[PDB]
């Protein structure tokens, strides 16, 4: 049932209920202010957008009508190709730093 | 490197320090 | 195809004779058309005292201008007329006049030379002509911080001894200057003893000594016993000169440790840490990725428009460090992180970043010996100061014996705990204290 | 011209062992260095005391 | 003593068009350059400037070598690798002890045939266009040399090896990409060797360097003529005066070199006064206060500019350019000495020689000549054909100059500096 | 300067009259980059006692009585080195200038010599400007005469 | 690489005879590198 | 003056409607003023 479970928890983590996709909840460390500062125009935008929505509706105690509410199946990872990349080139200079 | 012979000059140093010292 | 190793032994061995007025000829053979040929000799400011200083460079001025065979313009028509090429350098230590030529034409080349050599006309309205132009020069150079920068750089670190006086000489020699001056002084320093004849390219060994016997058999092989003029050591002072002016806008800084002189094995070791620090100016293409930390930090937080390290040498001392241009308001990161470079290479040196550096060395001495100019010099002054041309195959083998211990131990020999001389020009008022500089070094 | 500078003699306040210039001070420095880090020395032992 | 090797030059042409030239010297280093028709003449009125990050990015991201992997890989061996750049062509050339060709080799073709550009990257490094440009500018040479072509030529060649200021943060991922699509093509490409094997260059190449379609187009450089001027007060005018000339590699370019030499090409004396400088003495007669003046000669695949430069104080600039111009006037009225065409193809052919001593020389060289005319001539032939040319043809390329449309460039304070149409 | 250039036409209008002129009416009415900083008090003082002076100016006045503004030129105008340091003709040369710059929009202008003001001329010119079209006469119009 | 440019950048002549050698005589030629000082030649 | 200019500076065109009169006509005029924007005319 883990994909059953998956949606389940999806759900009960409720990120989705104030519209984040979750790739807007990732804790911003080097590597993800790297991530996010390489994407592009569009991506970034929508980005910001949906996290002042949220912000806005944290800060009112309320969340969007559940026909707004990001949807398990359609949320994807926009941030990961990017991410992925800046924590491999870090690795890179990690391995290099060893003699 | 140097840092083994300089941290056994400067164990050296605390442990003579305190056993004086104190 | 060979390897590196096998390459080096494929190098023609630099072939040395003697004439019997003690002139050393020296050549290295190669398929070239087209050959390097010149004179090397153990004379320049370092050997002139205060009355005389300039002299050397006044004669260079005067070397191409007319000999006694072929007085005025015509030594340089002859050059010229067969699309040959002659130039001359004179250092604190050593003066050269080489010429490019055809290979076909070595034997007019070497004539040429030794006329230039033994019949300088030195024609007193020529003289008066070119008091004028160096003049000129001198105030050009004036111009050149880096060059005012260095000329402080060796008058303070050699204050005192003939190693503080520049090249040039100060404006009043240039105007005061005599015909007698420059006769006495060519007089006891162009014998052939002191001498080295050099060639490199397509010419055999056997055909330079001949043309060096046919023309420079009468070079003088002895002034006397009362000239022999001989160097004394030169007395290294920890010191600062700070000439600030604040409507330049870029500092240069120069900043040494008194080196081992010419001869020293620590030389080779030297040289590579060197290479590990480097150079670099805002125009390299790697940036915040270079291998040099003080290279990678500056790129990065823009603290130099460049930098250098350095190791001038001269007979038993020299100049070893770095030269820097930037803003006024980078001089102290600058110093902190280049002697924090040196600090961290006496203690900390690491066996690949010393491999590096050994690669850099191998890939800088190769590169540069390429073309007959550079070896026919590299011959030149090569026998002057070793007294002889050490092979490729023997740099690589005093290279491949540099690691890690041997840097850290002749970096701490050289900078650990030892005075420099600083040298500041521009808007320097950020240079740091020389007490701080001082506190640096350990 | 810049060459016409030339570094004042200081001599009068250089201390015996560097006056001759035609000798290397290197062979003195060790001397200089440990005469006045005895004195940093010896000041911090009577500070610890 | 007895030097070993000396070989020869090989020589192949792929298939795809591809030249692969090299030399075993046994030298203890190598030296590999690629060499590509896509020099400045390739960009149009919509990318100009391409070309010029192009060259300041050989160290960006490729797809088999992060930028960091390449700066630290290449440092780690002691080499180097370079970009140089012509109106013509773009030498990727690298340097390395000869047990390292084999890491130099695969950086080489990343950064040639598999660069990413990313967005990113790309960004980042707009700002070195400036630094870059105001590097080469401060020497005023540079400035007359690019407003010359500006003037000289419609299109192509009239393209700066410089981004034009206006360019300058807009060069595009895209148009680098398209850039190296276009014109990074074996049909375009020759790839050179020294201190390397020639079957293993020739694999390398065959294996990597399959570069199809692309554009091995190109139009003509229409020559216009005109003039560039540019007032800045500097107490010296720099200015050149051209006419068409020939393109390379054709006979006619040859009777132009000499002519340039004849003329007066440069110093050969330390300090010396250019006893057998014809343009030099003509104007040293007329002018008393410092100056200079050389011919100057430039030969491209499809067109040529030959005439002189000049530098002189702001006040004597017209009087050294007329008395220049008109010491070119008396060689195209037949005044000219078979002594002095000798003593000029003296020159020319030790300067030849001199130019192709060095490995770097000597690359170049044949690199040029390899994309060029797909082909190598050997130094003996060279100064066979400087031999052949004739007075005849020496005072008839100084007539073409005469009678040719002009161009001409100049900056400085031009108070004093004549226009064409006062020549 | 920066204010000025932001209007193409300032652009195109300066640089027509560079190609057009060997000298003085070549000259910009907007000072040289490589000027700026660069123009001295003394130039300045030159440039004043040089050509303001009364042989070359005009006092004009509206709403002002004629004596008054004329007594005042004759107490405070009369300005010697007057005449002053005056030009040379303006030197047609003809020739162009190319601002490469890739704007979406080409702003160009081709001239040729004319005539000077005040002649019968330019009378003639001044006309043909207007068969030819001089600017707009009505908003948004299709400029049918033009 | 290893050799550093005849001439660092950052960001000259009063004689005649520094002068000489200062005109152009061939086409331009840009260079950029990895390890060295860029130039221009000509 | 007391006027503000039509258009204050500081440091689009997409119709032929819009394009229409900004084609030159005249010499340039260059204004400068104490309590007025600068103008440039033509």
């Amino acid at each position: 049932w883990l994909e059953g479970i998956r949606k389940w928890y999806y759900n009960a983590a409720g990120f989705n209920k104030l519209g984040l996709m979750r790739d807007d909840t990732i804790h911003e460390n080097d590597d993800v202010k790297e991530a996010i500062r390489r994407l592009p125009e569009n991506l970034y935008d929508d980005r910001v957008f949906r996290i002042k929505r949220a912000l806005d509706l944290s800060m009112r105690q309320q969340i969007l009508p559940k026909e707004q509410w990001t949807k398990y199946e359609e949320d994807k990872s926009y941030l990961e190709p990017y991410l992925k990349e800046v924590i491999r080139e870090r690795k890179e200079r990690e391995e290099w730093a060893k003699k | 490197r140097n840092w083994v012979p300089t941290a056994q000059l400067w164990g050296a140093v605390g442990a003579v320090g305190l056993v004086s010292a104190t | 195809t060979a390897t590196y190793a096998q390459a080096l032994q494929s190098v023609p061995e630099t072939q040395v004779s003697q004439l019997d007025n003690g002139l050393r000829v020296a050549s290295e053979q190669s398929s070239q058309p087209t050959c390097t040929v010149g004179v090397w000799i153990d004379a320049g400011s370092r050997y002139e005292s205060e009355k005389n200083n300039g002299a050397g460079y006044f004669v260079e001025h005067l070397a191409f201008k007319g000999t006694k065979n072929r007085p005025g313009n015509a030594l340089e028509k002859e050059v010229e007329s067969m699309g040959a090429h002659l130039n001359a350098y004179s250092t604190r230590e050593h003066t050269a006049y080489y010429i490019k030529a055809l290979s076909k034409d070595l034997p007019k080349a070497v004539e040429l030379l030794a006329d230039i050599v033994q019949n300088c006309s030195l024609e007193d309205s020529q003289i008066e002509k070119e008091r004028d132009v160096i003049l000129q020069e001198l105030q050009e150079n004036d111009t050149s911080m880096r060059d005012v920068v260095f000329n402080y750089l060796h008058a303070t670190a050699f204050q005192g001894t003939p190693l503080a006086q520049s090249v040039e000489g100060p404006s009043e020699n240039v105007r005061k200057l005599s015909r007698a001056d420059l006769t006495e002084y060519l007089s006891r320093h162009y014998k052939a003893p002191r001498m080295v004849l050099a060639a490199a390219g397509g010419l055999e060994h056997r055909q330079l000594l001949d043309l060096a016997q046919k023309h420079f058999s009468g070079l003088s092989g002895t002034y006397d016993e009362d000239a022999v003029p001989t160097l004394s050591p030169c007395r290294f002072t920890g010191s600062q000169i700070c000439h600030r002016e604040d409507g330049l806008p870029l500092a240069h800084v120069a900043i040494a440790v008194e080196g081992p002189g010419w001869a020293h094995p620590d030389n080779v070791a030297l040289q590579v840490a060197n290479a590990i620090i480097g150079h670099y100016d805002c125009t390299y293409g790697g940036g915040a990725h270079l291998s040099s930390p003080l290279a990678s930090i500056a790129a990065t937080n823009k603290l130099c428009q460049s930098f250098q390290t350095f190791n001038i040498c001269y007979a038993d001392t020299g100049l070893l460090g770095a030269h820097f241009v930037c803003d006024h308001m980078s001089i102290d990161d600058m110093m902190f992180v280049l002697q924090g470079q040196w600090m961290r290479l006496c203690t900390s040196a690491t066996e690949s970043e010393v491999l590096r550096g050994k690669n850099l060395l191998r890939n800088a001495l190769v590169s540069h010996l390429d073309g007959t100019t550079p070896v026919c010099e590299d011959i030149g002054r090569s026998l002057l100061t070793y007294g002889r041309r050490i092979p490729l195959a023997e740099w690589e083998s005093r290279i491949a014996e540099v690691d890690a211990r041997v840097v850290r131990e002749v970096c701490s020999k050289y900078f650990y705990d030892q005075c420099p001389a600083v040298a500041g020009f521009g808007p320097i008022e950020q240079l740091p204290d020389y007490n701080r500089i001082r506190s640096g070094m350990f | 011209s810049h060459t016409d500078i030339k570094v004042p003699d200081f001599s009068d306040y250089r201390r015996p062992e560097v006056l001759d210039s035609t000798k290397s001070s290197k062979e003195s420095s060790e001397a200089r260095k440990g005469f006045s880090y005895l004195v940093t020395a010896t000041t911090t032992v009577g500070v610890a005391y | 003593e007895v030097p070993p090797h000396p070989q020869d030059l090989e020589f192949t042409r792929l298939p795809n068009g591809l030249v692969i030239a090299s030399l075993e010297n046994y030298a203890p280093a190598s030296r590999i350059g690629l060499f590509i028709k896509a020099g400045s003449r390739y960009e149009n009125s919509n990318n100009l400037g391409t070309s010029h990050l192009l060259r300041l990015a050989s160290s960006l991201t490729t797809k088999g070598a992060s930028s960091f992997k390449i700066t630290r890989g290449i440092e780690a061996v002691g080499g180097k690798l370079s970009v140089t750049s012509t109106r013509e062509n773009m030498a990727y050339t690298v340097e390395c002890l000869r047990d390292d060709v084999d890491i130099l080799m695969e950086f080489l073709l990343n950064v040639t045939t598999a660069p990413e550009f990313r967005r990113w990257e790309v960004a980042a490094l707009q700002p070195q266009l400036r630094i870059d440009k105001a590097v080469a500018l401060q020497n005023p040479q540079a400035h007359v040399i690019e407003n010359l072509h500006a003037a000289a030529y419609r299109n192509a060649l009239a393209n700066s090896l410089y981004c034009p200021d206006y360019r300058i943060g807009k060069v595009t991922p895209v148009e680098l990409h398209d850039y190296v699509q276009n014109h990074f093509t074996s049909a375009r490409m020759a790839l050179i060797g020294l201190g390397v094997s020639h079957p293993v260059l020739k694999q390398v190449a065959e294996q990597f360097l399959n570069i199809r379609g692309g554009l091995l187009s190109g139009a003509k450089a229409k020559y216009h003529g005109g003039e560039i001027r540019e007032q800045n007060g500097d107490s010296l005018v720099h200015a050149a005066l051209v006419a068409e000339s020939a393109a390379i590699g054709s006979a006619e370019a040859n009777a132009f070199s000499v002519l340039q030499h004849v003329l007066g090409a440069g110093p050969h004396v330390k300090r010396g006064s250019n006893a057998t400088s014809s343009l030099y003495q003509a104007v040293a007669k007329g002018v008393h206060q410092p100056f200079d003046v050389s011919a100057f000669n430039a030969s491209y695949s499809d067109s040529g500019l030959f005439g002189f430069y000049t530098i002189s104080q702001a006040a004597s600039a017209g009087d050294v350019i007329k008395a220049a111009y008109n010491q070119v006037k008396t060689i195209a009225q037949g005044n000219l000495s078979n002594p002095d065409v000798q003593a000029a193809k003296n020159k020319l052919k030790a300067g030849y020689l001199m130019s192709v001593e060095s490995s770097e020389g000597f690359l170049d060289e044949v690199g040029s000549q390899a994309l060029a005319a797909g082909s190598y001539t050997p130094p003996s032939t060279v100064l066979q054909q400087i031999d052949a040319v004739a007075d005849a043809d020496v005072i008839n390329a100084a007539k073409k100059f005469v009678s040719g449309r002009k161009s001409m460039a100049a900056s400085g304070n031009l108070g004093h500096t004549p226009f064409i149409d006062e020549l | 300067k920066a204010v000025a250039l932001q209007n193409p036409q300032a652009h195109v209008i300066e640089n027509l009259h560079a190609a057009a002129y060997r000298n003085a009416l070549a000259n910009s009415l907007y000072c040289p980059d490589y000027r700026i900083g660069k123009v001295t008090p003394v130039e300045l003082h030159d440039y004043v006692q040089n050509h303001f002076t009364s042989a070359r100016m005009a006092l004009i006045g509206l709403g002002v009585s004629h004596p008054v503004l004329k007594q005042v030129a004759e107490q405070f105008l009369n300005i010697r080195g007057g005449l002053g340091l005056s030009g040379a003709k303006a030197k047609y040369h003809g020739g162009e200038i190319r601002e490469q710059n890739g704007d979406s929009l080409v702003h160009a202008a081709l001239v040729a010599e004319s005539a000077a003001i005040g002649s019968a001329e330019a009378n003639a010119f001044s006309v043909l400007q207007h068969v030819l079209g001089a600017g707009p006469h009505v908003k948004r119009g299709s400029n049918a005469t033009s | 690489a290893a050799v550093p440019a005849t001439s660092e950048s950052p960001v000259s002549v009063l004689c005649r005879e520094s002068l000489r050698g200062q005109a152009a005589g061939r086409p331009l030629v840009a260079s950029v590198s990895l390890n060295v000082p860029a130039s221009v030649r000509y």
